[PDB]
RNA sequence: UAGCUAGUAGGUGGGGUAACGGCUCACCUAGGCGACGAUCCCUAGCUGGUCUGAGAGGAUGACCAGCCACACUGGAACUGA
RNA sequence: CCCGCAGAAGAAGCACCGGCUAACUCCGUGCCAGCAGCCGCGGUAAUACGGAGGGUGCAAGCGUUAAUCGGAAUUACUGGGCGUAAAGCGCACGCAGGCGGUUUGUUAAGUCAGAUGUGAAAUCCCCGGGCUCAACCUGGGAACUGCAUCUGAUACUGGCAAG
């Protein structure tokens, strides 16, 4: 069975910019498309595109620079067989604060610099480097 | 200014139908200490010929790298063969910390502060060839900045 | 009772005595119910070696609190000084 | 591996045996010697190695290697064991101490004399 | 405002009285997962008025029984 | 809790010149300074890494007269400071109470220093301290006594001090026989061949 | 070590306690605990701490201080705040 | 604690030196005697045994033994693996358990944020102070990662309801 779309997805991401292809599609979800913000605001991604109605699917368009993939490593962390919770001293810096760290905290999906300005913790879903 | 130095000569053997063929191995490893570092592996029939061997070697294909003031840019990990290495940027004035071969590779390549360890197996060649590797896949603010194409001031 | 009194702390032929409000029946270094100052016998020129927290005190007497006699020595020596 | 599984059962630290259980976490202990022989080393050495079968304080019977060139032993002999293996005897697991309770000091030895319980000469 | 847990009414067969279990989802000390475990409680409730599986609100007070120390406040979702 | 033996052996086992003694005559004139010490010390074998730490190690502890335990105390104790270890540690040293002295000039050697503190000589604020080790303090001014003040060997170590070169942290008069110890001496006034940075290493194992 | 428990689990009323209470007693109900390890077996005083360790941990509980239990072994109460 | 007296006077050992591991030569023995933490050494030239000289390391101590943690990512939560190295049940079905596509609402258990109370003193750490210095004592902080309660956020996970 499917369990987690978000690991899912990551690697769907992760598969797609090793194979060198220009854009990735899944099924679309709310969760989904908030990360995929996130993303696209940090800038590892060029955009994406949801389409459908009934069944709606989301497409990334990723994004290269040399050849090589922008999104040099990405983990999902908090994942459904332990999930992982820090508070707000807690979160984690990912490569020294050059890579971000995607974290749903009680103001909605954002990033961890972002949670933490704000003063608070969340569910860490995933490392970006 | 290219300071080299050698981290481990080993002997090896062939065995042919008269008896035993001995042969020295050395592993060398240059670097200028301003980022760039190339190790070299030469082998010979004498140890200073195999050292030489491995000095022109590492002269050539040696390797920059984004060093941030005389320091790591990230907490980094390497792999190869059974070497796994981790090596983690430290405060100025903390000494590099480090095993053997790594803290050759290091030292030439001009990092004052870092602690690293070696996981795994700890076999000079390999923890070179991992270390290497580390080193080299760690891009710099800079570099982060053109690939998600923003100021650095934005990452930080 | 409730009592307020010296507690020896400090090393042989130095004494440094913690005032301490505390149950007589316990032991002198044992269970007390709250450190109230301290006072340092040897104590040099150009050191204070007396603090007696005064309020505290005051609060402890009222409540019901007897007190050592070298206790209050130093309290009529830290009023006088004071 | 799983976390499920970890928590179920957790993961056991690997209780380490004592390389001395006849000392039974003491320094020395004192024994008395059943029966002093020799015997012969294991297999790329040549000598014939002094050892002791010692009846122990606590019921143990060990065998007890004696080191230096000569000894005062016999049977009913109570002398000190120590920690120690000789590598070269199979099954022996302690030493005797030179130097204490019925075991002399080794003859004119110069070196090591702490190690061989002989008092400085003059 | 006053102290009080909510629980499945695991069983009510001896009179007056109710067994209580107020599962809470604790994080384990190690390995961090969530696990939930289970504090059955022996509560007093007169007038017996309660089923099972019926969430419930008790509050502590003087032991009653030998195990009974917990009393209910009021019963809700009697399914 | 003091080496008993020869000096110059200690400087030829180290290779540098430890300065244990007054410097009148040559060390080379006073022994075979390029024949290292023993029946075997012409021979080179190469050092290893943990050889040469030890080596430089003993050096820096010959040159002030340290045993192992108070030296890895001073290591702690410059670790557990703020800032870079080695440093410390070579300012601790420093500041020990016969190196002062040393410096000042009251003393030709350390060794005399320490003989002229251990014998009550030497007052720190107006009060005679004993211990070699009194860690002295930045603005202490520090004198000899009158009774030691007709010492001809003092009078002697002045002379010699007065040939020696003199330190900037201090501020030393001859006739007064004080020195005030006006801070503590900086890496760069300390000597350079003293490479601290192997000792942190060494005690870093 | 997989079943354990009859004052056992709960109720009503008496008795008892400085105090709540199967604490005890008479009767009533047939319960209660248990794979989140009951019961049985082995070992063990507990904590602040100590040692070690980058940390997470591991080991440990001498001294000092808090709490508990015992006072030749086994029972019992009296006196008394 | 201070002052005076005399006179270098009363005061240095222990381990180690083949590699790991800082420090090497000669003699004696000849797989014997012996050594050893590991690897090993010794059968007539022993830097490995025993003695001597010399050296190295510690020093009023130095060695040996026991014991714990470390190194040991060698029980791997951080932080391991399972084709051939140890390791995939012979294969299925399936209860307890673990996990759960997608939307909306509600709740607020988890989660997060803030506050209040507590988390004894000693210890650890920091800046000080006192013993001639240190150990030691000591002032003030910090810390005590916890726990409880109350008030908020609805992202996520959980519950309930509908899709
Ligand atoms: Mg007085
Ligand atoms: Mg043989
Ligand atoms: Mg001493
Ligand atoms: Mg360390
Ligand atoms: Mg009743
Ligand atoms: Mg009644
Ligand atoms: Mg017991
Ligand atoms: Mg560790
Ligand atoms: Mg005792
Ligand atoms: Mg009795
Ligand atoms: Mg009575
Ligand atoms: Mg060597
Ligand atoms: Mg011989
Ligand atoms: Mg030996
Ligand atoms: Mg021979
Ligand atoms: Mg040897
Ligand atoms: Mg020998
Ligand atoms: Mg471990
Ligand atoms: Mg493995
Ligand atoms: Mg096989
Ligand atoms: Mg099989
Ligand atoms: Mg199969
Ligand atoms: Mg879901
Ligand atoms: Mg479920
Ligand atoms: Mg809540
Ligand atoms: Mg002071
Ligand atoms: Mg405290
Ligand atoms: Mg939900």
């Amino acid at each position: 069975s499917m369990q987690d779309p978000i690991a899912d997805m990551l690697t769907r991401i992760r598969n797609g910019q090793a194979a060198n292809k220009a854009a990735v599609t899944m099924p679309s979800s709310k969760l989904k498309v908030a990360i995929a913000n996130v993303l696209k605001e940090e800038g590892f991604i060029e955009d994406f595109k949801v389409e459908g109605d009934t069944k709606p699917e989301l497409e990334l368009t990723l994004k290269y620079f040399q050849g090589k993939a922008v999104v040099e490593s990405i983990q999902r962390v908090s994942r459904p067989g332990l999930r992982i919770y820090k508070r707000k001293d807690e979160l984690p810096k990912v490569m020294a604060g050059l890579g971000i760290a995607v974290v749903s905290t009680s103001k909605g999906v954002m990033t961890d610099r972002a949670a933490r300005q704000a003063g608070l913790g969340g569910e860490i879903i995933c490392y970006v480097a | 200014e290219l300071q080299e130095k050698l981290i481990a000569v080993n002997r090896v053997s062939k065995t042919v139908k008269g008896g035993r063929i001995f042969s020295f191995t050395a592993l060398t490893v240059v670097g200028d200490g301003n980022g760039r570092v190339g190790f070299g592996y030469g082998k010979a029939r004498e140890v200073p010929a195999a050292i030489q061997k491995a000095m022109e070697k590492a002269r050539r294909n040696m390797i920059n790298v984004a060093l941030n003031n005389g320091t790591l840019q990230h907490p980094v990990k390497g792999v190869h063969t059974g070497s796994r290495v981790f090596m983690q940027p430290a405060s100025e004035g903390t000494g590099i910390i480090a095993g053997g071969a790594m803290r050759a590779v290091l030292e030439v390549a001009g990092v004052h502060n870092v602690l690293a360890k070696a996981y795994g197996s700890t076999n000079p060649i390999n923890v070179v060839r991992a270390t290497i590797d580390g080193l080299e896949n760690m891009n710099s603010p800079a570099m982060v900045a053109a690939k998600r194409g923003k100021s650095v001031e934005e990452i930080l | 009772m409730v009592t307020i009194r010296l507690a020896r702390h400090g090393a042989k032929k130095r004494p440094f005595y913690q005032v301490v409000v505390a149950d007589s029946r316990n032991a002198r270094n044992g269970r007390f119910i709250e450190r109230v100052g301290f006072f340092n016998p040897i104590a040099s020129e150009k050191e204070e070696g007396t603090r007696l927290d005064l309020d505290r005190i005051a609060h402890w007497v009222g409540q019901g609190a007897t007190i050592s006699d070298r206790v209050a020595a130093l309290i009529k020596e830290v009023n006088k000084a004071a | 591996a799983t976390v499920n599984q970890l928590v179920r059962k957790p993961r056991a630290r690997k209780v380490a045996k004592s390389n001395v259980p006849a000392l039974e976490a003491c320094p020395q202990k004192r024994g008395v010697c059943t029966r002093v022989y020799t015997t012969t080393p294991k297999k790329p050495n040549s000598a014939l190695r002094k050892v002791c079968r010692v009846r122990l304080t606590n019921g143990f019977e060990v065998t007890s290697y004696i080191g230096g060139e000569g000894h005062n032993l016999q049977e009913h002999s109570v002398i000190l064991i120590r920690g120690g293996r000789v590598k070269d005897l199979p099954g022996v697991r302690y030493h005797t101490v030179r130097g204490a309770l019925d075991c002399s000091g080794v003859k004119d030895r110069k070196q090591a004399r702490s190690k061989y319980g002989v008092k400085r000469p003059k | 405002k006053i102290r009080t847990l909510q629980g499945r009414v695991v069983s009510d067969k001896m009179e007056k009285s109710i067994v209580v279990a107020i599962e809470r989802f604790v994080k384990h000390p190690i390995y961090g997962k969530f696990i939930k475990r289970t504090t059955k409680l022996h509560v007093h409730d007169e007038n017996n008025e309660c089923g099972i599986g019926d969430v419930v609100e008790i509050r502590e007070c003087r032991p009653l029984s030998k195990t009974k120390s917990w009393t209910l406040v009021r019963v809700v979702e009697k399914a | 809790a003091r080496y008993l033996g020869p000096k110059l052996k200690l400087s030829r086992r180290e290779g540098t010149d430890l300065f244990l003694k007054s410097g009148v005559r040559a060390i080379d004139t006073k022994c075979k300074i390029e024949q290292a010490p023993g029946q075997h010390g012409a021979r080179k074998p190469r050092l290893s890494d943990y050889g040469v730490q030890l080596r430089e190690k003993q050096k820096v502890r010959r040159i002030y007269g340290v045993l192992e335990r108070q030296f890895r105390n001073y290591y702690k104790e410059a670790a557990r400071l703020k800032g870079n270890t080695g440093e410390n540690l070579l300012a601790l040293l420093e500041g020990r109470l016969d190196n002062v002295v040393y410096r000042m000039g009251f003393g030709a050697t350390r060794a005399e220093a320490r003989q002229l503190v251990s014998h009550k000589a030497i007052m720190v604020n107006g009060r005679v301290v004993n211990i070699a080790s009194y860690q002295v303090s930045p603005n202490d001014v520090v004198s000899i006594r009158e009774k030691a003040k007709k010492q001809s060997r003092v009078k002697a170590a002045l002379e010699l001090a007065e040939q020696r070169e003199k330190p900037t942290w201090l501020e030393v008069d001859a006739g007064k026989m004080e020195g005030t110890f006006k801070r503590k001496p900086e890496r760069s006034d300390l000597s350079a061949d003293i490479n601290e940075h192997l000792i942190v290493e060494l005690y870093s194992k």
